[PDB]
RNA sequence: GUUCAAGAGGGCGUGAAACCGUUAAGAGGUAAACGGGUGGGGUCCGCGCAGUCCGCCCGGAGGAUUCAACCCGGCGGCGCG
RNA sequence: GCCACGCGUCCCCCGCGAGCGCACGGGGUCGGCGGCGAUGUCGGCUACCCACCCGACCCGUCUUGA
RNA sequence: AGCGUCGGGCCCAUACCCGGCCGUCGCUGGCAGUCGGCAGAGCGAGAAAGAGAGUGGCGCGGACGCUACGCCGCGACGAGUAGGAGGGCCGCUGCGGUGAGCCUUGAAGCCUAGGGCGCGGGCCCGGGUGGAGCCGCCGCAGGUGCAGAU
């Protein structure tokens, strides 16, 4: 016949076309919710600051949920009760780069590194910069580009997470799904540090780089990127 | 008219010179063939600087131009006529380079032959 | 094929695989057997356990053919014969059972290892073990003896 | 750089066979085709066992192919095999079967076919069943061969049945020192 | 069979001609002339081949028929097509085509054809 | 020197063995001047049992 | 195979004969190159005199 | 002067390297010799030294006893005849 | 300023419209050009010699170490 | 152009980044679908599965392709003595098949500031010398590859 047929055939690209559509409007009313919700989020903390210094106290904000983790010194000669803790936070390579969920047991795996790396915490606009540019998942044990939303739909879309977006809000917000979501990611390759480094050797209170610079790191991240 | 290929790429040859072997120069009873050399002291074996090179397969050619001549055409060596139909259908890509020990009256045939099928042939004014 | 064989890849290469500290000299250990008492007592005891001492009586002229005596179980009994004796049996309402003489096959002694099946059979065989005899009798038949 | 040994990187299993015969290889042509073209996994470990060597190949007995099937739930159910099917002379009743292998010997393809069997080959299961649906796999005992005795924990070591490598038993060829708890020890 | 005789041949035919990292063939109705299981000539029930003229003019197209295969000289059919080159690829065309007579060789089998006429054609 | 693990045994090659090394090349001639010798016979003793 | 066919006969002077012969079964048999090269590098192996110094 | 040839002339077929003579070329105070990177000059080669044809189309100019469809004859392929 | 717009029906309160162009879009194209040339000029990596700049201790071996 | 405390700026490693290329490993990845007047050319897409049977209400046309011990696509890595393993269209001498193989219109060997191939082992063409035998492909066997050893 290949009359019924044809007229079938377009019904369903149809169908698929309009479902296409629906996934897209989904995520631009995903997306601009979450723009209210950050703009809030910043505000309230000075607000509780002013009012604090009105009646007198002093408002002690929270502790920090997050740390952004480099590598900086070579893989030649290194104590093996290092080099375990290394390999476990996936950096085997230099200037390599990990996200990490902070509690006493990492920090105190941190601080059992501390002359290696360089930490802190970082910034939205750093959170931004380093996945889009850089961002390359683990998909079937191969590091593929993250270029489409399909890629991410696949692997993630039982968490709801169907976009960049989505992936940015649980890194910031420490969601449910951290580990799933950064055990996606592969370990960032970033490059050398524009400008330079002032110290490899020392910690920076003794004029160096390692240890925690807690904010200075987004300078150091724009001077590498 | 010569015959030109199918196509003419850029053939990039990533190594002109030839590896001799060291001490080579010296003596003549070393030759210039490579040979690796297996020893404790060795410096070349571990790559003092300004040193002879050793050849890894790095070097290795891109796989569309390995054995491609100039023109673009590949050699098929040749005994006699019989193997030239083989050609008649890989015309343009290849050609056919005769044998030395194939006589002069042979080669004119094989020569009016491959002319009138097109075929280039790279020796046909060779003894006269 | 000694185009096949390792020397030919090593060619070259200086010791041909022997080491250059300690070369392939003659006899570096000692010869065959040796130390086996003293510094190579080892490998006797942690892989052959025995080798030294005395054991038994010692039986002068000895003659293997006295003590020729092969065994036969009953798991194969039956293969003896064809197939339509074993067939014209169940066939035999009358219920005789056909005599198998081992001793023409060149087999002796009757063990009783396996099981047998129901119907009866006269075995005229040289000796006899106890359990192989007792599973004939509950199927049936008898045990013929002969020298 | 990076700290990575490199050394358990190479996998050593089979990926073809090293046999030049060529009825092999034509079931290997076969069977890429279906594995990779279909889903079933059962595709795939009649692969695997078709680049297998003689000992991992091992023949498979008749009566242990019969009680096999005599488990309930089997019933009408094709056996396969990719070992020998060799003639049992100890087991007298023969129930018919469905059989497939490599290859049968004369005296249990009688034995089959005087019951009213039937001897499947190869070309012939493709299109029968060709995801292989009603089928019992089996296989031969790999340990069945007589050297596993001699492998483990070596002898003169306490709790190691396993048996030394002589060229003659008897009284006086290791039964002494190392043995008797008179002479020396024993352990 | 077929495919059993070619994984016999494949390999060890006096016919097969390799050198300088090349590989030919030169059986008589193998056109492209390459050694491959699609292209060998006396394997099939269903063979082409496109030769030259027994006179130096000409062209003539050989087909197999498929009763008498152990009988060789029954089995070829040759037969010369003295017309033009257009009319010539519209007939062979048809001859392969609407037979369902081995249309993998479609292709092959007129540039053949064409460079054939070439050559009993006046050299340049 | 035994590595590890084999059959302890006791090879008899210390006398001068190279020496007395008897080849068998003759065997087919051999068995052709049997032969002969016994088509021969049988055509003397004409009528009498070839056995004997 | 199963299928024997039937082999018309020739005369000594070229032309077919009347009389027509089936085919014995060993030529259906299957065909195995690795043996009959191994075979063949064995036998004739043993036509070989001995050289020595 | 023989011989096709003494470019085989009685330790005489072919006649390499080490070593020497001469000729030709180039160069020259940190012994010579080397790798990489370039330049200059020689050397011969390219049988270079006004530069691609191929289908198809459009157009203008020639010519051959020529196209399709049917009939006859032969052959092959296929047949849910 | 809004990725807000049949009618009827459902809840809280008052499965086929076709058509045409643009491009920061799943890895470069021009539908753009110019000079030289038949007896002294063009190309010729390598291979022949020379020059200059930088680099550079003679091989094999035993050896903790050449 | 010394000593102590410091700023900006600036210099290069076979390290780091982006890109090109070789080989290997892994995905035990993909490809027999070249299904053509018996035709209708898809099955990469966020979501366990079918372009499924039925039954009531003119012009004759369509490139390449696949030696499946092949071709193709994806990522990641590459120092190496003593030592081990794999592939060698690397090379030597001889044997059974095979090329309607070559050759006095000049074989082998040898010489070469010629043209070229291969990462390399080595090999192919031109020229000169020489005057009778030689090589390619599939298999087999070995007294089979030199710088050294007073
Ligand atoms: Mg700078
Ligand atoms: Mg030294
Ligand atoms: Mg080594
Ligand atoms: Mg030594
Ligand atoms: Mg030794
Ligand atoms: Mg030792
Ligand atoms: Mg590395
Ligand atoms: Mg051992
Ligand atoms: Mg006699
Ligand atoms: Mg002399
Ligand atoms: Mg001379
Ligand atoms: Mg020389
Ligand atoms: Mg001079
Ligand atoms: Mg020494
Ligand atoms: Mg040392
Ligand atoms: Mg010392
Ligand atoms: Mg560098
Ligand atoms: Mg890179
Ligand atoms: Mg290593
Ligand atoms: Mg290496
Ligand atoms: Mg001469
Ligand atoms: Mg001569
Ligand atoms: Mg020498």
């Amino acid at each position: 016949n290949f009359a019924e047929l044809k007229i079938k055939r377009l019904r369903k690209k149809f169908a698929q076309k309009m479902l296409r559509k629906a996934r897209r409007k989904l995520i631009y009313e995903k997306a601009k919710h979450y723009h209210k919700e950050y703009r809030q989020m910043y505000r309230t903390e000075i607000r509780m600051a002013r009012m604090a210094r009105k009646a007198g106290n002093f408002y002690v904000p929270a502790e920090p949920k997050l740390a952004f983790v480099i590598r900086i010194r070579g893989i030649n000669g290194v104590s093996p009760k290092v080099r375990k803790v290394l390999q476990l936070l996936r950096l085997r390579q230099i200037f390599n780069g990990t996200f990490v969920k902070l509690n006493k047991a990492s920090i105190n795996m941190l601080r059992i590194v501390e002359p290696y790396i360089a930490w802190g915490y970082p910034n939205l606009k750093s959170v931004n910069e380093l996945i889009y540019k850089r961002g390359y998942g683990k998909i079937n044990k191969k590091r593929i580009a993250l270029t489409d939303n399909t890629l991410i739909a696949r692997s993630l879309g039982k968490y709801n997470i169907i976009c960049m977006e989505d992936l940015i809000h649980e890194i910031y917000t420490v969601g449910k799904h951290f580990k799933e979501a950064n055990n996606f990611l592969w370990p960032f390759k970033l490059s050398s540090p524009r400008g330079g480094m002032k110290k490899k050797t020392t910690h920076f209170v003794e004029g160096g780089d390692a240890g925690n610079r807690e904010d200075q790191i987004n300078r150091l991240i724009r001077r590498m990127n | 008219a010569a015959l030109r290929p199918l196509v003419k790429p850029k053939i990039v040859k990533k190594r002109t010179k030839k590896f001799i072997r060291h001490q080579s120069d010296r003596y003549v009873k070393i030759k210039r063939n490579w040979r690796k050399p297996r020893g404790i002291d060795n410096r070349v074996r571990r790559r003092f600087k300004g040193q002879i090179l050793m050849p890894n397969i790095g070097y290795g050619s891109n796989k569309k131009t390995k054995h491609m001549l100039p023109s673009g055409f590949r050699k098929f060596l040749v005994h006699n006529v019989k193997e030239l139909e083989v050609l008649l259908m890989c015309n343009k890509s290849y050609c056919a380079e005769i044998a030395h020990n194939v006589s002069s009256k042979n080669r004119k045939a094989i020569v009016e032959r491959a002319a009138q099928l097109a075929i280039r042939v790279t020796n046909p004014n060779a003894r006269l | 094929p000694s185009r096949l064989r390792k020397t030919r890849k090593l060619r070259g290469h200086v010791s041909h695989g022997h080491g250059r500290i300690g070369k392939h000299r003659k006899h570096p250990g000692g010869r065959g057997n040796a130390g086996g008492m003293h510094h190579h007592r080892i490998n006797f005891d942690k892989y052959h356990p025995g080798y030294f001492g005395k054991v038994g009586m010692r039986h002068y002229h000895l003659k293997r053919n006295q003590s020729f005596c092969p065994t036969v179980n009953l798991d194969k009994l039956w293969t003896l014969v064809s197939e339509q004796t074993r067939v014209n049996a169940a066939k035999n309402k009358t219920g005789a059972a056909p005599i198998i003489d081992v001793v023409r096959s060149g087999y002796y002694k009757v063990l009783g290892k396996g099981k047998l099946p129901k119907q009866p059979v006269i075995v005229k065989a040289k000796f006899f073990s106890r359990r192989a005899e007792e599973k004939i009798k509950g199927v049936g038949g008898a045990c013929v003896l002969v020298a | 750089g990076v700290d990575i040994r490199h050394n358990k990187d190479r996998k050593v299993r089979r990926k073809e066979p090293k046999s030049q015969d060529i009825y092999l290889r034509l079931l290997v042509k076969l069977y890429r085709f279906l594995a990779r073209r279909t889903n079933s996994t059962f595709n795939q470990v009649v692969l695997k066992r078709l680049f297998m060597s003689r000992t991992n190949r091992p023949p498979l007995s008749l009566s242990r192919m019969i009680r096999k099937m005599k488990l309930p739930g089997r019933e009408n159910k094709t056996a396969v095999v990719v070992g020998t099917v060799t003639d049992d002379v100890r087991v007298q009743e023969v129930p018919k079967l469905k059989v497939c292998a490599l290859r049968v010997t004369s005296r249990a393809r009688s034995r089959i076919l005087k019951a009213g069997g039937k001897i499947l080959t190869f070309d012939q299961l493709a299109l029968d069943s060709p995801k292989g649906r009603g089928t019992v796999l089996l296989s031969g005992p790999r340990k069945g061969r007589e050297v596993y005795r001699h492998f483990g924990k070596a002898p003169g070591t306490p709790h190691s049945h396993t048996k030394p490598y002589v060229r003659s038993k008897g009284r006086k060829f290791e039964r002494a020192r190392g043995r008797r708890a008179s002479r020396g020890y024993k352990n | 069979s077929a495919h059993l005789q070619w994984m016999v041949v494949r390999n060890c035919s006096s016919f097969l001609i390799k050198r300088n990292k090349q590989t030919y063939s030169t059986e008589p109705n193998n056109l492209k002339a390459r050694n491959s299981f699609r292209y060998n000539g006396l394997i099939h029930r269903k063979t082409v081949g496109v030769e030259p003229a027994a006179d130096g003019k000409g062209v003539v197209v050989v087909m197999k028929r498929r009763s008498g295969q152990r009988k060789p000289a029954t089995s070829y059919v040759r037969t010369t097509i003295n017309k033009n080159a257009r009319a010539t690829l519209s007939s062979i065309r048809h001859m392969i085509r609407k037979n369902k007579y081995h249309p993998d060789l479609r292709m092959a089998a007129i540039r053949r054809a064409s460079a054939i006429l070439r050559s009993q054609k006046p050299v340049m | 020197a035994p590595s590890r693990n084999g059959m302890i045994l006791k090879p008899h090659f210390h006398k001068d063995w190279q020496r007395r090394v008897a080849t068998w090349f003759n065997q087919p001639a051999r068995k052709i001047r049997r032969r002969k010798a016994r088509q021969a016979r049988a055509r003397r003793i004409a009528p009498r049992p070839a056995a004997g | 195979a199963c299928a024997r066919p039937l082999i018309s006969v020739y005369s000594e002077k070229g032309e077919s004969s009347g009389k027509n012969v089936t085919l014995p079964a060993v030529f259906k048999a299957p065909i195995r190159p690795d043996i009959v090269n191994f075979v063949h590098t064995n036998l004739r192996k043993n036509n070989r005199q001995p050289y020595a110094v």
